[PDB]
């Protein structure tokens, strides 16, 4: 696992380098934009059971044969199993949002679900489209544009870390495809 | 690839000795029931690819999954390999029903293909629901009392049960 | 480092679409480690393989490679590295190889690897200049490495006479070992020509008088039996 | 990953999460602030289970095991044995597979190494035969090994990988071909789900597999099965030996290459797009310039030895079919 | 292994092809000749021992040094006389086992392949195992069918080794 | 053209060698069915005619519209009608020339190859023809081994066309 | 490759017709001969290696040549080559005797191959007494009157007579 200063420090060492002036500047820059960050994985991680349970909701309610007969939603013990994963993606999608670097995602969730997903026989296109409608949904509860929910924060502009956030989930939706 | 006959010659040779008068008792009885054999190959063959093809009807109609955008099912090169592979199985369930011995199924089809059917991300439970569908077809259409002498076939329908069984069992 | 010359091209049978759906004859059976064969199929592949090489008499006890084939048994090859191994031993290159006019070992290797005859005289040329310089071993190379070779054979296939017979008709095309046997019209009259040959001619002997002159009811016997 | 980037050889083996260790450090019976026990369990089910899924239906089985792991009655070594013989740890690991499967999966959950000679399995299944199943999980708990390692105080971890406890070569391939990735538990993984033994010819005869790292282009994959020549009779096709005896050794050293998916659509002979043999359509190759229905390659992940000199070209071609490596160990 | 059927499967399976009728008529072919085969089949089981006896004794009668012969090769000793009837019994059986398949195949398998190589190293002649052959094939006491059944196959073997 | 003949003489040529008893155990079978195959070969050839307008007028009964249909493919003129018979002809001729060799051999060179490529480039339909054979398949006449024989060949065909 | 029935029916179809009843009938006493066509073949087959070699025998000591330093027989592998293209014409001599028909004998076999034995300086003349050297051996085989029952094979013989002649009249 490894944060922004992790990988400024990593690649300033096999660059074999003090970190310098310009590195620490854009980390500087970091820092500043460190508290609409905080805001920001405030906002997923309010309100990500709801999001998850849209997620999942849209994903059958759209394609209607996971949860015919013979589907791999279809028994109440692979919905519970389904639902749950949709809640460690997310999970581990907030933590890439608090390190600000993609380390923990592709160490820890990214890594081998490939295989586990087509070792159970897991639609991957379904489980891309459920990671795109927690994308969407994600984005949308960031920027405060919630049709349910819009609450009270500082105004201001953060596009670049709904770009970053954006740039997660479609890491994960590329992974499972 | 082995029939019934070298199998045993195999297993007798493997343990070097004659035949013994028992085995060619029981032997001479395989012989002398094989026409059914042939008669029962012949009306598998003669109705194949019908028999894909409705197993295929039943089988996109059940689980409408496969057939809409993000399912194997759909691409049009990907759906003719679906109705192909359900070709083969077919193909080497008749030739194992042929040969009496499950070996050419063994080897030349069902060999590695669950392995390969998890590098496509292909749902091997629903190919197993094909060939499900493609049982109670060839059976039905196995015991269909026309043109052909009446008797007894149950214990060669029951032989017949077992290839596509190991097939529906060797993809998942 | 000058590649092959631009060479013509000929319109022969195997590039055209001949639609033998549910084929009923005159397709090689198909010698393939694919299909994961036992011990006697092995033996199979080996002896056919050896044959489309080595060809028939050539093929002997002697020639026979033991140790290739233990390797193809085991899995060590693939065969188109047998076929290769093949051709770089030594017993090939006594037989077919010292003996062939450069330009004429080329036709049993673009033919007896590829299975087809040869487009014009001008490929005879320009594989006889790359076999006369890079030695036989970057020829076979080519010929294998070829993406003609690749798309039709593949990794593991003994090459087959590419379309001899036509679906509708009988005779099609003279077998190959049969179409280039070896030894060149013109080999030997560097040497001396064979001698001592004569007996046969004296075993059999007609008179002058017993043979057909023009005309006679007799010379048209032989369309009158097979009608 | 990059074995190279941030100077670890084993994080970016996968195997980076499992170093979090968990031993209770606190000496008497927690009554009420039910924080420490309840991370202790999880993980106790989270190394048992292999991240197995237990649901609330299924939190009520053993629900009085762990309701006697808080108290002063089982240390997580005896906790750990009970959860090994409850009705799911059957379910899920015995019932399913059979003993050499089932004995491998012992060895994941209760000691977290492989078992490395067939000495491990005769001895445990001679347990089993004996004595049945209560006394196998026993014989694995019973032992100098996990008393030595975890001293019956500390939930139990992955150290197969680890120099430490001491296992042969290939109990350190073998370790890896166990535990992939986090994600992968046990009805997850392609190589041990449900029935079939993770380790047959391979676990037996202490064969060194290769690492597949997790992830990329070789992260789907499965080793083809080969049987053994002439005498017991098998199929001759199915896979490159892991030999490669003989002359041929000429021309650089002999490189066991494994490629990972071969598909139709993915194999193009180096040409974007897929080729039509027909004008309209028809795709597969053609056989004597007539149509056969057979997939171009039969079975996705054939290997191939290649010596040096001919690495470049294999590697070139390979890579147009769109093959793509898994792990190339010289041989 | 090389059967009819094995064969006729083979052939249709290389071809991409269903069995159709031909292939059928092939195995028609082969039950209908069986009863003949196993009835050779079973005389040549039900007197094996003394066809093993009388043929190796054969082969001592008209190769009188065999039995004369100091070396270990030749049945001088107590050993190549067991060793002798043992190789005989060998192709006893394998006769007796493509009598039973219906081809050449379980002999061209176990047996003809690799054959040279023995009799090349262990300064093994193939005459011998001719003789006894021969002795077999005049003195199996076949009827009929069955007694074309047998000598095919006995004729084959030596066709293998000549 | 493919005969059991011809098949096992291609096999063991294929394999460089003399004709075993395998080979000739299957022509064994081809001869044993050829009476049955010759009687339902005669019969067919013996009232051939109505079998073919019997036939041409089931396609019609079927389909009213290719009675209908202003077209060149279409059996609306005076030229289709006779081109539809010419064909279900084809059929039935094949049909009687695969009963007298004893496979599907006529067939599969005459007829079967390349026949999607003509129906696909004429408009041509397997529906037409299927709907044909269905007919001849029903009203044949034929009794017993002869009708199977004639009806493993019909089949053939609709397996082709589907 | 055409057989008895492919030939008939080639040409049947080449016309574009029905099978007459004339030839139904004579395609019946045929079928009705068969077994006499598959005894003859069963007898040559069993003693080939022995016709080849007493042919081989009687055709080095008649014309002596051959065999002597300068010919073809000497080579040792010259020789064996010899040896096994005779072997290889009984083979396809066999194979028309099944077949009926002078098919695979004539475009496999001796199509090409005078053209063959004028690239390689041997005597084709000499190739034809080889011939004629087995058609006598084949035939005295043939006609043996042993396991078989009696009857009348003049019909036959002479018909495999035909094919050992033709193998002879097309190397020279
Ligand atoms: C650390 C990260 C991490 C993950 C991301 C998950 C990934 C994951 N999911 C499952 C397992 C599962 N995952 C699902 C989920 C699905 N149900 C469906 O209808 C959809 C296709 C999909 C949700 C979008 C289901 C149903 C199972 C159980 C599958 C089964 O048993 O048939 C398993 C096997 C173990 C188990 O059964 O729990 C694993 C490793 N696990 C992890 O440890
Ligand atoms: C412990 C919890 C915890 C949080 C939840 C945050 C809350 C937080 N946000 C800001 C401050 C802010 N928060 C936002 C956030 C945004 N404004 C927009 O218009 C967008 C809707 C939204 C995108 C995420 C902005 C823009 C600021 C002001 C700019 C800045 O301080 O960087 C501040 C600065 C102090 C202040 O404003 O009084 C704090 C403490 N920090 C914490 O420590
Ligand atoms: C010699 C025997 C032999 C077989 C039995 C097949 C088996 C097989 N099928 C596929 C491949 C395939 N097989 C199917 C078939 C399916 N479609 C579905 O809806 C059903 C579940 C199922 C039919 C019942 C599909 C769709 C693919 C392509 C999968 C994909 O690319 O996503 C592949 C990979 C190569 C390819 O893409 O063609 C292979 C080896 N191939 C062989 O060589
Ligand atoms: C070359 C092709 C070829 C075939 C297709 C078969 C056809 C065939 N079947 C039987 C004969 C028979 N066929 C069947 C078959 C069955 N009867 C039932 O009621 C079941 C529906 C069915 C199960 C398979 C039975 C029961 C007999 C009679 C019993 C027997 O002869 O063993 C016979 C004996 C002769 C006769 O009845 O006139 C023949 C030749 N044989 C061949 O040579
Ligand atoms: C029973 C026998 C036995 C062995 C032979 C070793 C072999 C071995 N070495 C390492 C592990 C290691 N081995 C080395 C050694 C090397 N450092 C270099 O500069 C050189 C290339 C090389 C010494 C010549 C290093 C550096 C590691 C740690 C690698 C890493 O973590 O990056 C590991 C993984 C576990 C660990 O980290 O300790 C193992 C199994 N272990 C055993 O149990
Ligand atoms: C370049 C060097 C080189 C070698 C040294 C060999 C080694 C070797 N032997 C075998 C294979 C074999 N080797 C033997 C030999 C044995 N029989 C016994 O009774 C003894 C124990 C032993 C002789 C002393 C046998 C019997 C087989 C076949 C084994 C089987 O199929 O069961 C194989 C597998 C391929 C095959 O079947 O041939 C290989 C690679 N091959 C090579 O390429
Ligand atoms: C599967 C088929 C099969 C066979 C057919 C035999 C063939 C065979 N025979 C011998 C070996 C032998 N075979 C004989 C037999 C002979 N004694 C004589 O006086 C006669 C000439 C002749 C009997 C007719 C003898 C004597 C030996 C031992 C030779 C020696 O050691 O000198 C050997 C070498 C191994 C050994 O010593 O046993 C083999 C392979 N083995 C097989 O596996
Ligand atoms: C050896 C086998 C063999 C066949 C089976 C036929 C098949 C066939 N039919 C046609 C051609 C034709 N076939 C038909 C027949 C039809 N009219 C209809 O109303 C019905 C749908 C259908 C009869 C059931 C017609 C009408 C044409 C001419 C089509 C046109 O020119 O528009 C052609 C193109 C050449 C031609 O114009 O004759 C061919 C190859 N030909 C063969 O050589
Ligand atoms: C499919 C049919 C078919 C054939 C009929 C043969 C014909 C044939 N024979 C030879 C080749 C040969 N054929 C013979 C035979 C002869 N020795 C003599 O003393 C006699 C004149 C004569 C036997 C009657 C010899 C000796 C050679 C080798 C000639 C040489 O190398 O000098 C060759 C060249 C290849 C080779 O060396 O094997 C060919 C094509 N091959 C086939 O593929
Ligand atoms: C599969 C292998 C196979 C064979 C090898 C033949 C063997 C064979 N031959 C005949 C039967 C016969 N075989 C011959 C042959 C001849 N008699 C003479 O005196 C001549 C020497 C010789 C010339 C070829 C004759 C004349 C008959 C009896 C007449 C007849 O049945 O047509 C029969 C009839 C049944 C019986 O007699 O018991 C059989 C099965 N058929 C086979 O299926
Ligand atoms: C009829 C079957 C069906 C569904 C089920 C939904 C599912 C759904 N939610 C979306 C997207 C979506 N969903 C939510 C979450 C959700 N909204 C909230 O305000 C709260 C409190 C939530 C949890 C309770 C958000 C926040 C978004 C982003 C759009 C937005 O601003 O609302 C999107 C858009 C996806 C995209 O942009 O690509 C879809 C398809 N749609 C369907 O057609």
């Amino acid at each position: 696992m490894l944060d922004a200063f992790s990988r400024v420090v990593v690649n300033s060492d096999s660059k074999a380098a003090y970190v310098g002036g310009s590195d620490l500047q854009s980390l500087k820059t970091f820092i500043s934009d460190g508290n609409k960050r905080l805001d920001a994985v405030n906002c997923i991680v309010s309100n990500a059971s709801c999001i998850v349970s849209d997620a999942i909701s849209g994903m059958i309610c759209e394609n209607p044969g996971l949860i015919a007969p013979g589907g791999n939603c279809y028994t109440n013990r692979r919905m519970a199993a389904c639902l749950r994963d949709g809640e460690i993606i997310l999970r581990y999608v907030s933590y890439a949002l608090l390190a600000g670097d993609s380390s923990v995602l592709d160490d820890r969730c990214l890594n081998g679900l490939k295989e586990t997903y087509i070792a159970l026989g897991v639609p991957t296109a379904s489980t891309s489209r459920a990671v795109s409608i927690m994308k969407a949904a994600s984005t949308a509860f960031i920027m405060n544009t919630a049709s349910g929910r819009k609450i009270e924060i500082a105004a201001g502009d953060c596009q670049a870390l709904q770009s970053e956030a954006a740039a997660y989930f479609d890491k994960v939706g590329s992974a499972v495809d | 690839m082995l029939d019934a006959f070298a199998k045993v010659v195999a297993q007798a040779d493997a343990r070097g000795e004659f035949l013994s008068n028992k085995q060619l008792n029981s032997l001479e009885t395989m012989i002398g029931e094989g026409n059914k054999r042939l008669d029962i190959v012949n009306k598998i063959n003669s109705n194949a690819s019908t028999i894909v093809t409705n197993s295929a009807r039943a089988l996109f109609a059940e689980q409408p999954q496969l057939i809409q955008p993000g399912g194997n099912a759909y691409t049009s090169r990907r759906m003719a390999a679906c109705l192909r592979d359900m070709e083969i199985v077919l193909r080497y369930v008749s030739y194992a029903m042929t040969a009496g011995d499950s070996s050419v199924l063994d080897d030349r089809c069902l060999n590695g293909l669950r392995e390969t059917y998890q590098a496509l991300g292909t749902p091997g439970t629903s190919v197993a629901v094909a060939i499900q569908k493609m049982k109670e077809a060839s059976i039905a259409l196995a015991n269909d009392l026309n043109g052909v002498p009446l008797g007894d076939c149950s214990s060669l329908n029951s032989e017949l049960a077992v290839y596509f069984d190991r097939a529906a069992a060797a993809v998942v | 480092s000058i590649p092959v010359l631009n060479y013509s091209l000929s319109t022969q049978n195997q590039r055209v679409y001949s639609f033998e759906y549910l084929p009923n004859e005159e397709q090689p059976k198909c010698y393939t480690t694919d299909n994961l064969p036992a011990a006697i199929e092995m033996d199979q592949i080996i002896w056919a393989a050896y044959r489309q090489i080595f060809s028939e008499h050539q093929l002997l006890s002697s020639t026979r490679q033991p140790f290739l084939e233990s390797q193809l048994r085991f899995n060590q090859i693939t065969v188109k590295d047998f076929i290769k191994g093949l051709i770089l031993s030594d017993a090939f290159r006594y037989l077919n190889y010292d003996v062939n006019n450069n330009y004429r070992f080329v036709e049993m290797c673009i033919q007896r690897i590829l299975g087809r005859e040869i487009y014009n005289h001008r490929e005879k040329l320009a594989f006889a200049v790359i076999i006369g310089s890079q030695g036989l071993e970057a020829f076979i190379d080519l010929l294998i490495n070829s993406e003609e070779y690749e798309d039709n054979f593949g990794d593991n296939m003994i090459p087959y006479q590419r379309r001899r017979i036509i679906a509708q008709r009988s005779k099609g095309e003279i077998p190959f070992n049969l179409k280039t046997p070896r030894l060149g019209k013109d080999f030997l009259y560097k040497q001396g020509m064979p001698q001592l040959l004569w007996a046969g001619p004296v075993h059999r002997f007609r008179p002058q008088e017993q043979s057909p002159k023009a005309g006679d009811p007799a010379l048209f016997l032989s369309m009158v039996q097979d009608l | 990953l990059g074995t190279v980037l941030g100077n670890s050889s084993l994080d970016k083996l996968g195997l980076d999460k499992f170093v979090d260790r968990f031993e209770v450090n606190e000496a008497g019976r927690p009554d009420g602030f039910s924080a420490d026990y309840e991370v202790i369990i999880r993980a106790c089910y989270m190394q048992i289970f292999a991240n197995a899924y237990i649901m609330e239906s299924e939190r009520a089985e053993m629900a009085k095991a762990e309701s006697e792991f808080r108290d002063g009655r089982f240390t997580v070594k005896e906790f750990c044995r009970a959860l090994a013989k409850s009705y799911q740890y059957r379910k899920r690991f015995f019932d399913g597979r059979p003993l050499y499967g089932a004995i491998e999966l012992c060895f994941k959950h209760i000691l977290g190494r492989t078992p490395d000679g067939l000495e491990h399995y005769r001895a445990k299944s001679a347990v089993y035969d004996t004595k049945g199943y209560e006394a196998f999980i026993d014989a694995f708990f019973d032992d100098g090994e996990y008393d030595a390692f975890y001293d019956s105080y500390c939930v139990p971890f992955y150290r197969g990988h680890l120099t430490t406890s001491n296992l042969s070569m290939a109990a350190f391939t073998h370790m890896f071909q166990v535990v992939r990735g986090s994600s992968t538990s046990d009805k997850a993984n392609p190589r041990t789900m449900t029935n079939q033994i993770t380790l047959n010819q391979a676990g037996i005869q202490s064969i060194p597999l290769a690492v597949v790292a997790p992830g990329a282009d070789g992260a789907t994959f499965l080793a083809p099965d080969a049987s053994a020549g002439s005498w017991q009779t098998g199929f001759s096709g199915a896979t490159k030996a892991r030999t490669s005896h003989g002359s041929r050794q000429e021309k650089g050293k002999m490189f066991r290459i494994e490629v990972a998916n071969n598909t139709q659509y993915s194999a193009v002979g180096g040409g974007s797009g897929i080729k039509l043999q027909s004008r309209s359509g028809k795709f597969y190759k053609m056989r004597n310039m007539a149509p056969a229905k057979v997939s171009t390659f039969r079975r996705a992940n054939n290997v191939y030895l290649v010596p040096f000199d001919e690495l470049s070209a294999t590697y070139i071609k390979i890579h147009k079919n769109g093959g793509s490596i898994a792990s190339i160990t010289p041989v | 292994m090389k059967t009819p059927i094995t064969e006729a499967i083979a052939s249709a399976d290389s071809q991409g092809r269903f069995l159709s009728n031909a292939e059928l008529q092939s195995i028609t072919g082969r039950y209908q000749r069986a009863s003949a085969s196993l009835e050779a089949a079973k005389q040549l089981t039900g007197n094996a021992s003394r066809l093993i006896t009388g043929a190796a004794q054969a082969v001592y009668t008209k190769f009188p040094f065999v039995t004369q012969m100091p070396g270990p090769t030749y049945a001088s000793n107590a050993i190549g006389k067991a060793k002798c009837a043992r190789d005989i019994g060998y192709y006893l059986r394998m006769t007796t086992y493509c009598l039973v398949v219906g081809a050449t195949g379980p002999m061209d398998e176990y047996l003809v392949a690799g054959l040279e190589e023995i009799n090349r190293s262990f300064e093994l002649s193939p005459s011998w195992y001719i003789a006894a052959l021969e002795n077999i094939k005049n003195d199996h006491g076949l009827s009929g069918q069955a007694a074309n059944e047998a000598n095919t196959y006995l004729d084959y073997a030596i066709n293998v080794l000549s």
